[PDB]
């Protein structure tokens, strides 16, 4: 089942590029710390939505997150997917604002450093309040998370702008005795409700 | 009537011509006709049926081993498992199935085809895998993030353990056909590629090596003209 | 249309060619055509139409059958003089009756049989045999043995052996040899076809079995 | 759910022996070639209708085949279970017609020399345009396949034809990491709508 | 009605007149015919058909073939002797489908390709190719290239080319020499012509294209 | 029925006989016939659409340069600026169009041809021609006071700057053909010339040499008869 | 008013690119041949038709031509505008096929090197059977020409076709008696009713 942000589907703006965008599955082990993919910014690079990016100076879009964890029934483990609205993360004992290669990380997208504050001073003991499902393998081999339209700007640049922010981390570490094996993270990303104004040159 | 004058091409032996002649014994009457089951009245319902092909196309392997693809654990994630032509009429993994094999038998085919895959391995076996079918004229994709750009599904394992890729008919020409050559431009059809996305992951007592097969049949619109004889098999 | 199964397998294609010798054979052969040749009517001979006809189990059909024949001249001759006219008997022989050994060989009356008259100077002979197997279609394999014995042999059909298509000159000799091109061609009409099978992909050693190598 | 040679149920002719003969129960190995099993010849020696095959000269059965493969779900492997219509086999690198002893296996049935091609030259990947199932042990434990009369005669001897054939194949070998361990392949079969006539010594 | 575009491209222009050789050509012949000439169906070969054809861009048509096969003696024998008989297999390949290399050349079965028979002693042969291009009309010209290489030939449709009219001598070879002029006609019917050009004025040099001088 | 005796003619290969024969291929379907733009059903579509043709016919003249009129500000009043003949089916400015290259193509065309001049000055340019058609065997006017008698048309290039000459179908016989040579009756058709009636009057800042092209087409009631092959071009 | 090719309008294929893409206007002169340009080779490089070209191996497209000869009322020529179905070009006195770059001249497009045969054996004297109009500048200053889908094929691949092939001759050269003077051939060409399958790679 999805699990929508806030209970609302998402839309086109109020007075093609649908394709599931499959990321590169990241290896889950016991001592993954959790991998964060900041939207647009894991699709600005892949695809036509991609190339959209780059072709259109304003933007906007639904995105449908599709993670999955093909698992034995053996295997152990619940990981928070959790897309972050407008997540501005932050670095560890430094008062210098993190850069560039700290936060555009492109389509692989980036590791946690810290993820029990989420790297951004909060807590992830209480990041339940997001856009949240479990893939708890139990039960739960697979999540998917609706996004709608999260700015305060109704259509903004996407080159330099993260709206939503996908989060998966391992909340409970893997098992399965072999320390970890196999389990990728497939995370497919689909620009739903996609739309693009301002046809200017390819930025 | 009386009058007839012959046709320039009459008194030639035809290959292809349907027009009846004098039975040989008149008097005969056949067997009568009892319900066979499995009435063919046409290839397509040969077509529509599924077939594995040999996903593996490793030049090694052969037998089964080529039949099937190894996805293993120590497999790299985001690495190449089929890269399958659709060159029907052509060499590739397509060429040993109803659909090639059928398609040989012709010169002019067209439709869509209906791609299954079935994933092989254990109940607790999962694994999120990256099936892109790129477009006729469009390469191969090496990495996932040349591969999503056109039409890719996300598949973890599951429960259903089985998706289709309905490969649309789309093609340059209104049919597909043998271009007189491999060379040209309407004889490539476009690739079929798979990546692991999450990697596949095992049990710790399960089997490592999982398996995965593929299947092709048609969809209701293929059509052949201009049958041939296929270079499949040959007297010598 | 072009893709129906009676569209399919009605195609003209050799299955038996011979080039079988029209010289006073009596007077010295030991095994060679006196004159004849008996070809039992098995459509496996040419593989391409047998590979054709491997796609499916049982197939009922109105065998079409077109003898065009083409006489050469001989290179005992090495001459080439002129094409002289021979009509030709051809019989089928139908299962159980018996087939001939010689050109004059007795069962070309044909009191039960049917043959046909045709010339080489006509074009070529268009009949259709009739669908006359014991079994509601043709079992182009055969999961058995033909006999109740052990030595029976597998993969043939009392049933399915359509006949003999036996053609001769019923003319006498000529003095001047000629090689007769005798060229069978199966049309088959009104198919009815069942059960598909996979196309063959290794190639055939044996005409009867379908061994693999 | 089973899956009817091509959508028909099989019936009586036209104008007692439905015991559920369960055979010996092959071991599936990872080296395991396929088995095959001739019917009625594998049901030839076995039960009532093996002495109704010996008692009449002429017969028409349909075989309700049922395949069970009992295994954990930590196991892997899927069987192709045709039931070829018609199975003229062959034999490798020889012109020689294969013999009795090559396919009247009995009720123990024959082993795959080499099944890729189907030892008959065809193609085993073409193969599922037959009668078939699936018992990927993923999903399916257990496969069944419904046969009706496959015979151009009406109505023939059972002794010396084999209308379907089982073909019980490893296009994917076992897996358990212990090499191979149990699953047996309980191959039963009932004959179905069973009709003998013909009244004549036990041949 | 005369001036309908049916009635005026449906003249049987010569297009191709092969005065192939009859001799044993296996013995020593090097490029030569070798009892049969594989001639490529393109209306382009004589220009007073080509001109009649390059009046438009499209023409979808059923192409009436009508081939005229006379047979003459060779002059290497310099004897009349008598016009023996010779009957011809007529094969067209289709595109994609392989083209015979010898007379005796195995592709003459025909499984997939369609043949016709036909004597010598018989008024010309007259049968109808299908319209078979995969394009909805005969692209006579091509502003294009036929392969995406960059050395693809320049004019060429990799679906306009009709066939191969392949005409062999099926009966083996006779010991006197016979030059069999076989003589090309095409009938054009139904004609469904688009988008009018120029006529041609300057000479051609080249078949496959549409150079100037 | 059984009876028959053949025609005295039977088994002839006729190069214009239109009954139908046994196609090769009987199973197959041709390709759709889709709209294309353009369907030609009649020559005739081809001859109503202009073409332009050598009006300069000066021998020295080749390519565009004899293509149009080069009227010039230094041209003499009343000067011969055509002198077009109009046998489209023998050598002239006419040959090289559609109408005569066409009308090469049979012998018996008959037919009104409309002829529009259309002037390539200077929107200032200015200048008052005569143009006359002369009936079929009057011989050519040198002067404009020989020119007049026939059919004329005065014309100020003014802001049409293209007019028609609407030849009408007149001729001894009731088609006009070949006459099997050059020098017969009906095989001339009459001249068509131009004069300058008050001289070409261009500004002193503009060209002074102006141009002038032709063209012709057909009316409806156009037609053909005895189609030919033509001398425009032959094998060698 | 435009003169639509014999007299249809163009439309979508039976069962975004329409910018008018105006060229580099080229110099008309005295001695001026002509220039000829492919579609849609003369659009293969530039804008988002351009760019559709190489992304979509099957293209299907109308153009409408509009060719501007801004001049003074003192100025004088007329050149045809045709617009040939499938020019076929040809080169003087050579036998061999014309080439790549004698053909594929890009967006610039080429000259005509003999352009009373119009570089093809046929006769530009015959070539207003085409769709054609005039920009005699005594009264028609710029000229316009509808194309609909002109090709056999239903619909092909751009980068190895042209279907219409513009061809702007002066068949009377430029007169102003300062030999030639400014007037360029300002032709825009929009791809109108355009439309692209088969999403591949951009070729």
């Amino acid at each position: 089942n999805y699990c929508c942000a806030y209970g609302e589907w998402p839309n086109y703006l109020p007075d093609a590029t649908d394709r599931f965008y499959t990321l590169k599955s990241v290896k889950w082990e016991t001592e993954s710390t959790g991998w964060w993919w900041k939207l647009p910014d894991a699709l600005n690079n892949i695809g036509m939505f991609g190339q959209n990016v780059q072709h259109h100076y304003l933007y906007r879009s639904g995105f449908l997150i599709h993670v999955q964890c093909n698992a034995t029934k053996f295997h152990q483990g619940a990981l928070l997917v959790v897309a972050i609205p407008e997540h501005q993360r932050g670095a560890h004992n430094t008062t210098t604002s993190p850069g560039f290669d700290d936060i555009m990380k492109g389509e692989e997208g980036g590791t946690f450093n810290h993820p029990y504050v989420l790297d951004d001073g909060t807590s992830l003991a209480c990041a339940t309040i997001f856009p949240h499902q479990w893939i708890n393998l139990r039960t739960n081999n697979s999540a998917t998370i609706v996004l709608p339209w999260m700015n305060a700007a109704p259509m903004d640049f996407p080159l330099r702008h993260n709206q939503w922010t996908l989060a998966i981390i391992p909340v409970v570490p893997l098992g399965t005795r072999t320390v970890s094996s196999m389990v990728p993270i497939t995370v497919s990303i689909a620009p739903m409700c996609c739309e693009f104004n301002g046809l200017r040159h390819a930025i | 009537g009386v009058p007839t004058y012959l046709l320039p091409g009459s008194g030639q032996f035809l290959t292809t011509d349907d027009h009846s002649s004098a039975p040989v014994l008149p008097c005969f009457n056949p067997t009568p006709e009892m319900h066979i089951p499995g009435q063919v009245r046409n290839m397509l319902e040969v077509i529509q049926v599924e077939s594995m092909m040999e996903i593996n196309n490793t030049e090694n392997a052969v037998g089964m081993q080529r039949l099937k693809v190894d996805i293993s654990v120590l497999t790299d994630v985001d690495q190449l498992l089929f890269n399958i032509p659709l060159d029907i009429q052509l060499d590739g993994p397509l060429r040993n199935t109803l659909v090639g094999n059928i398609s040989r038998y012709y010169t002019h085919w067209s439709g869509s085809l209906e791609m299954t895959f079935m994933f092989c391995g254990s109940f607790m076996a999962t694994g999120k895998l990256i099936l892109c079918y790129t477009p006729p004229g469009g390469s191969c994709p090496t990495t996932r993030e040349t591969a999503m750009l056109g039409t890719h599904i996300v598949w973890d394992f599951g429960l259903q353990s089985s998706v289709t890729l309905v490969i649309p008919w789309i093609s340059g020409s209104h049919y597909r056909m043998f271009n007189n050559d491999a060379k040209s431009t309407n004889a490539n059809v476009g690739y079929v590629t798979c990546f692991m996305q999450t990697n596949l992951i095992v049990p710790s007592e399960s089997s490592n090596t999982c398996s995965l097969i593929g299947f092709v049949a048609a969809k209701d619109d293929f059509s052949l003209r201009l049958m041939r004889d296929s270079p499949d098999i040959g007297q010598l | 249309s072009e893709t129906l199964v009676e569209n399919f397998l009605s195609r003209a294609a050799l299955v038996s060619k011979r080039s079988f010798e029209y010289k006073n054979h009596t007077s010295s052969e030991a095994r060679t055509d006196k004159n004849f040749y008996k070809w039992t009517i098995n459509t496996k001979s040419f593989v391409q139409l047998r590979r054709k006809l491997e796609l499916f189990t049982y197939l009922r059909f109105d065998a079409e059958i077109t003898i065009l024949t083409t006489v050469a001249v001989g290179s005992n001759n090495s001459t080439y003089m002129g094409l002289p006219d021979l009509t030709l008997q051809a019989m089928f022989v139908p299962t159980g009756a018996l087939t001939p050994e010689k050109q004059d060989s007795f069962h070309w009356q044909s009191g039960s049989n049917a043959s046909v008259f045709f010339k080489v100077s006509d074009p070529p002979a268009r009949m259709t045999i009739p669908f006359m197997c014991i079994n509601s279609a043709y079992s182009v394999f055969y999961d058995g043995f033909a006999g109740f014995e052990k030595n029976g042999l597998y993969g043939i059909n009392p049933a399915d052996t359509i006949g003999n298509l036996c053609v001769r000159i019923v003319n006498e000799h000529q003095p001047i040899g000629f090689t007769v091109t005798v060229r069978v061609y199966m049309k088959p009409k009104h198919i009815k076809a069942w059960a598909p099978r996979p196309p063959r992909t290794l190639p055939y050693m044996s005409i009867a079995n379908a061994n693999y190598k």
